């Protein structure tokens, strides 16, 4: 049979059958009961709207993210939202399909036990496994070597990886991501007077953040240009009108990124983490990680920041190497094509933990030799 | 009694005009809307091979 | 059985059985005692005419409402008036009938208690439940989301719901109605000479107004046009002769729901309390709400009204949401036929207040889960 | 004579509505118009931009 490349991510559940181009269906993770008191009878209201349901009814609920950051805080919402996807958006009973989950590195034991708990108890499959979210985005490049930046929306990390031997001791893995973004952005919108506070109207600063921010080749001269013109002053309708316009706040979000003591974290950006990562490899496998370097995720959206962070590299890295930045524009669903691809092979398809090991060694075979 | 009658009779005609003329407002605020949707994915568009070419 | 679905209301009372189209008996609610001294004998004179028999005898007696702004101010003449509904206009015993009475919001709750004491004490009815009078009448637009402005005789309110949650915390109750634009009329037609002072006279005021009144779609060009032409003045007979020309009085009388200073009230008009309960709302419903703006009760039955608030609303209101207000033409029975559709519904049937738990509870059980 | 006042009644409402409603379509018409100029101005500017990218 077929097998089920499910992908938990944090902000958008994406899921489909192995061996395809795209998802099959991608919707928000949010759980959303209501919060108001409800008068009309009969009516059919149900206690949680998940998934993109709760999307077009946020007006009375209050959405709440079961993935916070990689790791799971909330386990009866995952376990909804799991049985959403199985039940509802593929239509596939899980008795009779492989699943193939993904999971950041460097999470907790506990949360990846867990999760493989449920899917054998609960949901029943035949047979799961978990992979490493940054090998997968290796493969849909086509590559075998080559350091992957893989920025979703709950956490970035930068696993780099030679010849198919990853590098265990040079993973370097850093809590800002999309979410924060969204966050810095809603605060920096109340310098003009636009206040966004209930967690319904987060995801209309998400929205906004989406379709106007864009990463700056330099900071310093967008800074001065836009204090001087207003070429840059964009306006968004919000769902009721009233019409608003960003003004410096378009290149101020994203740069979080490459500068997150903006809020207020000490580490450094996603332009020195990489060149950091590199730098703890061997010194014969630099230059082809230099030549290789991957980009991936959601957050890596950003119109403009496969420049930025070539600049940024090559100022930091030696003159003599060369520096190139893959981009694909496929890269919202690399991890999955990935997934797909990696699902699909031959040698691969004696991996999975049956269902019997399970049995036989209990929810702590996934640290075992079926990683 | 005839007076009546002739009250009532422009009355009807009255009415079935407001009604067809509401219908032709209806038509003609969706064909607006059509329009405008039209507007809406030209400019989405525009934008997109903007953001494309900006970012290659 | 069948239900018995009274709707007390201000002004007139509205009753019938569950299930029908229209109510059964609709009669003023005034109770009036004769003033006179009385010299024929044996004539059967009563001491208290209730119900549409005062207002044939009117002549005679002293009115004198027993509900004066949603509140009960009265309570011997409110059972007297609930006695006469059951047993002459309806003839039907209340031993054997559940009844489903009506309340405005942001009543005083001791109203409602006292309600629900009489209900089950006195007339002894099997199990009574008191609904909110905008939630019937948004039942019978079909609705089940919108904005309802429910401008009865008493006391105007405007409940906004969506999806069937009401929301609580945007009800805005005013207390300008129907019956102080009667006395406004009667204040006004002074001016040209005609004095009605009498508590039966204020019915012919009422007459007047419900017959000749109307609002202006525009207020100075009316008020500009009435006093250079005379193509506005509409005469009316009075119960005795001597015809009357009202002139810029058509007018100016239901004005008063827009400006509410002409009678000294400091409060918004109708079409500016309906824009801020919107705006209270969430900003991700009020699409919905600006859409299914709901008319409802008497005195939202002057010809125009319809297109007056929507100019108003459509002025305050972005230009890009559409505004529009359903004006069914059904509007006086709104409310009465709203309660019989809930009334009818099977699943509303266990939502009653038994009297066993009256009995356990106290008149308090009201307030309690059976709200 | 209620009859005959009713039915009058009826005609001035229907027509003040056949008044409005005409007024707003005229209006939304005119509306559509202006939105289909400028649409009409900016697909010159790209019939423009497509007579120079055949040199391209
Ligand atoms: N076109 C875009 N431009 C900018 N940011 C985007 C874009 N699309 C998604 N994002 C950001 O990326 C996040 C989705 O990331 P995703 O890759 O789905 O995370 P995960 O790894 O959990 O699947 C969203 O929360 C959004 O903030
Ligand atoms: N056709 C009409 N035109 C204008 N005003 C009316 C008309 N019918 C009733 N009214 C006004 O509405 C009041 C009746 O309102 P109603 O809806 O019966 O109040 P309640 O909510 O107490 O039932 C009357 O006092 C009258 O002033
Ligand atoms: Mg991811
Ligand atoms: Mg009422």
């Amino acid at each position: 049979t077929t097998a089920l490349v499910c992908d938990n991510g944090s902000g958008l559940v994406k899921a489909g059958f192995a061996g395809d181009d795209a998802p099959r269906a991608v919707f928000p993770s949010i759980v959303g009961r209501p919060r108001h008191q409800g008068v009309m009878v009969g009516m059919g209201q149900k206690d949680s709207y998940v998934g993109d349901e709760a999307q077009s009814k946020r007006g009375i609920l209050t959405l709440k993210y079961p993935i916070e950051h990689g790791i799971i805080t909330n386990w009866d919402d995952m376990e909804k939202i799991w049985h959403h996807t199985f039940y509802n958006e593929l239509r596939v009973a899980p008795e009779e399909h492989p699943t193939l989950l993904t999971e950041a590195p460097l999470n907790p034991k506990a949360n990846r036990e867990k999760m493989t708990q449920i899917m054998f108890e609960t949901f029943n499959v035949p047979a799961m496994y978990v992979a490493i979210q940054a090998v997968l985005s290796l493969y849909a490049s086509g590559r075998t070597t080559g350091i992957v930046l893989d920025s979703g929306d709950g956490v970035t990390h930068n696993v780099p990886i030679y010849e198919g031997y990853a590098l265990p001791h040079a993973i370097m893995r850093l809590d800002l991501a999309g979410r924060d973004l969204t966050d810095y952005l809603m605060k920096i919108l109340t310098e003009r007077g636009y206040s966004f506070v209930t967690t319904a109207e987060r995801e209309i600063v998400r929205d906004i953040k989406e379709k106007l921010c864009y990463v700056a080749l330099d900071f310093e001269n967008e800074m001065a240009t836009a204090a001087s013109s207003s070429s840059l002053e964009k306006s968004y309708e919000l769902p009721d009108g009233q019409v608003i316009t960003i003004g410096n706040e378009r290149f101020r979000c994203p740069e979080t990124l490459f500068q997150p003591s903006f809020i207020g974290m000490e580490s450094a950006g996603i332009h020195e983490t990489t060149y950091n990562s590199i730098m703890k490899c061997d010194i014969d496998i630099r230059k082809d990680l230099y030549a290789n370097n991957v980009l991936s995720g959601g957050t890596t959206m950003y119109p403009g920041i496969a420049d930025r962070m070539q600049k940024e590299i090559t100022a930091l890295a030696p003159s003599t190497m060369k520096i190139k930045i893959i981009a694909p524009p496929e890269r919202k669903y690399s991890v999955w094509i990935g997934g797909s691809i990696l699902a699909s092979l031959s040698t691969f398809q004696q991996m999975w933990i049956s269902k019997q090991e399970y049995d036989e060694a209990g929810p702590s075979i996934v640290h075992r030799k079926c990683f | 009694s005839d007076k009546l009658k002739e009250a009532e009779t422009r009355a009807e005609f009255a009415e079935r005009s407001v009604t067809k003329l509401e219908k032709s407002i209806d038509d003609l605020e969706d064909e607006l809307y059509a329009q405008k949707l039209k507007y809406k994915a030209i400019s989405e568009e525009l934008d997109h091979a903007l953001n494309d070419m900006t970012s290659i």
